[PDB]
């Protein structure tokens, strides 16, 4: 019975714009989306532990 | 992917296209990746429950 | 080479941390889309030798608190980062 | 041993460790 | 006669560096086991350029020498030659009619004609040659390989040789021979002059999509045809 | 501080016992180097734009550029343009 899975972290801004400095502004415009999936994400590594 | 833009390098664009018309791109390209991360997210929390 | 740098290599701009390169590219090789759908490797158009491009250090950081009622000592830690570089 | 195996993405540690577990 | 291909005619498709990764691609390919023109050299015909043509020989006395390219034998059509020699290859787009059979290295079987571009490169020197040449997007590539060695099943890829700016227009193609002490007219007979045994093979390409396998030195070692 | 960063992420001036992830670390870069091929010949675009006589449309006139610095200011030296429309790359940024 599996009991636990990877506890997966993600930068969205690195993913999103690869470390460039030109659109890293431009994904502020968006809002809280990374925060959501950051909170998302380490709940999820939260409940695996 | 390109999701429908020029190409998949953001540098590429920014140095080949004004901002005017390098925005749009930019922002198709970013709307597409933020998809697939929530994507990615949703999936996680399936597999974790 | 060694130090993360910004390089803009004929046109292709980037950042990061230029090392000599093992890969066995042959003479009508430019650059190389190696790993991963990754641009890990380019030649240079002076030289000509091969240069590998990796990301230079990035990674979470975490801070680790008592709770602002027991004391503001604060811990600091960065996921994934080799203490040399913190 | 029988069950075997950046872009920003990375995979952090568990808070037990194998020899914990065992 | 014809034969069939087996795995032959793949080629690096991007000159770009890939290492133990497997990699689709859909570009121009010789379909896997694709039945192919075979010919022997004791004039040979004048064949379509259709899409792209795959061109290998097998010879002991290196009897085939050049191919040429165009839509008609007048000289206004902006013919295309490849010739080799003794100590290197050379390479006209130079629009010159040409004789009812091909020259037999006699060493020119082409007229006088005011002409464009011109290149002198290293030769490209029991034997089992392999040749690829697409044209489509205003360029004319080669790749090649030499081996030693019917078609052989043995698996090998076509690195890129030369690349030439040419932007003429193609529609058939042929070979060029060779010959000891061999006289030379306009136009002559089917009997010819005496040469050494060699054969040919010709092959037409195809959009494909094919699945490459990149090993750690970057060399493709096999290939997939999906469509097959 | 990394407190006043925590507190800020928690959006509240108390901060509860435990661990927070509150931003990323990143190394900036350290210098810029251009590399860049090392000709310097210019390419022949003036004389082009300058020649003599202009092909008819009938059998128009083709030519290849290599092995040359395209400097396309020289192009701007030009009062009487009608047209300078390009695609696929902003006129400002050919330089780069
Ligand atoms: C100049 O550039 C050419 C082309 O890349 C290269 O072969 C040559 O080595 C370079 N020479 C110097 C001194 O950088
Ligand atoms: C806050 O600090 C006081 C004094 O040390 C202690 O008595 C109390 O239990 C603490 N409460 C919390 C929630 O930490
Ligand atoms: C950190 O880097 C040093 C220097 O390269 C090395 O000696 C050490 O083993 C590294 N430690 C870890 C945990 O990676
Ligand atoms: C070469 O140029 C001359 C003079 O313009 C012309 O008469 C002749 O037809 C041309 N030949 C070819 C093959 O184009
Ligand atoms: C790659 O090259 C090395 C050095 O020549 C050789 O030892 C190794 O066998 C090669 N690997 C393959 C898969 O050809």
């Amino acid at each position: 019975l599996p009991v636990s899975m990877t506890k997966t972290s993600v930068d969205c801004t690195m993913y999103i714009c690869g470390d460039s400095t030109e659109c890293s502004n431009l994904l502020l415009q968006y809002g809280s989306f990374c925060t959501q999936l950051k909170r998302a994400l380490t709940g999820i590594a939260v409940e695996q532990d | 992917s390109k999701f429908g833009a020029i190409s998949s390098v953001l540098n590429d664009i920014f140095s080949r296209l004004d901002p005017p018309e390098a925005e749009v791109q930019i922002d198709r390209l970013i709307t597409g990746r933020l998809q697939s991360l929530q994507t990615y997210v949703t999936q996680q929390l399936i597999r974790a429950a | 080479k060694n130090k993360c740098v910004n390089f803009n290599f004929n046109g292709l701009k980037g950042t990061g941390v230029l090392t000599e390169s093992n890969k066995k590219f042959l003479p009508f090789q430019q650059f190389g889309r190696d790993i991963a759908d990754t641009t890990d490797a380019v030649r240079d158009p002076q030289t000509l030798e091969i240069l590998d491009i990796t990301p230079c250090s990035f990674g979470g950081v975490s801070v680790i608190t008592p709770g602002t009622n027991t004391s503001n000592q604060v811990a600091v830690l960065y996921q994934g980062v080799n203490c040399t570089e913190v | 041993n029988k069950v075997t195996l950046f872009k920003g993405l990375t995979v952090l540690p568990p808070l037990l460790t194998d020899e914990m577990i065992a | 006669a014809y034969t069939n291909s087996f795995t032959r005619g793949v080629y690096y498709p991007d000159k770009v560096f890939r290492s133990s990764v497997l990699h689709s691609t859909q570009d121009l390919f010789l379909p896997f086991f694709s039945n192919v023109t075979w010919f022997h050299v004791i004039d040979n015909p004048v064949l379509p350029f259709n899409d792209g043509v795959y061109f290998a020989s097998i010879e002991k006395s290196n009897i085939i020498r050049g191919w040429i390219f165009g839509t008609t034998l007048d000289s206004k059509t902006q013919s295309l030659l490849i010739v080799n020699n003794a100590t290197n290859v050379v390479i006209k787009v130079c629009e010159f009619q040409f004789c009812n059979d091909p020259f037999l290295d006699f060493r020119v079987y082409s007229s006088a004609n005011n002409c464009t571009f011109e290149y002198v490169s290293q030769p490209f020197l029991k034997n089992l040659r392999e040749f690829v040449f697409k044209n489509i997007d205003g360029y004319f590539k080669i790749y090649s390989k030499h081996t030693p060695i019917d078609l052989p099943q043995g698996f090998s890829a076509l690195e890129p040789l030369v690349d030439l700016p040419i932007g003429i227009n193609i529609t058939r193609f042929q070979t060029l021979l060779a010959l000891h002490r061999s006289y030379l007219t306009p136009g002559d007979s089917s009997s010819g002059w005496t040469a050494g045994a060699a054969a040919y093979y010709v092959g037409y390409l195809q959009p494909r999509t094919f699945l490459l396998k990149y090993n750690e030195n970057g060399t493709i070692t096999d290939a997939v045809d999906c469509a097959l | 501080d990394p407190l006043s960063e925590t507190k800020c992420t928690l959006k509240s001036f108390t901060v509860e016992k435990g661990i927070y992830q509150t931003s990323n670390f990143r190394v900036q870069p350290t210098e810029s180097i251009v590399r860049f091929p090392n000709i310097t010949n210019l390419c022949p675009f003036d004389e082009v734009f300058n020649a003599t006589r202009f092909a008819s449309v009938y059998a128009w006139n083709r030519k290849r550029i290599s092995n040359c610095v395209a400097d396309y200011s020289v192009l701007y030296n030009l009062a009487p343009f009608f047209t300078f429309k390009c695609y696929g790359v902003s006129p400002t940024k050919l330089n780069d």
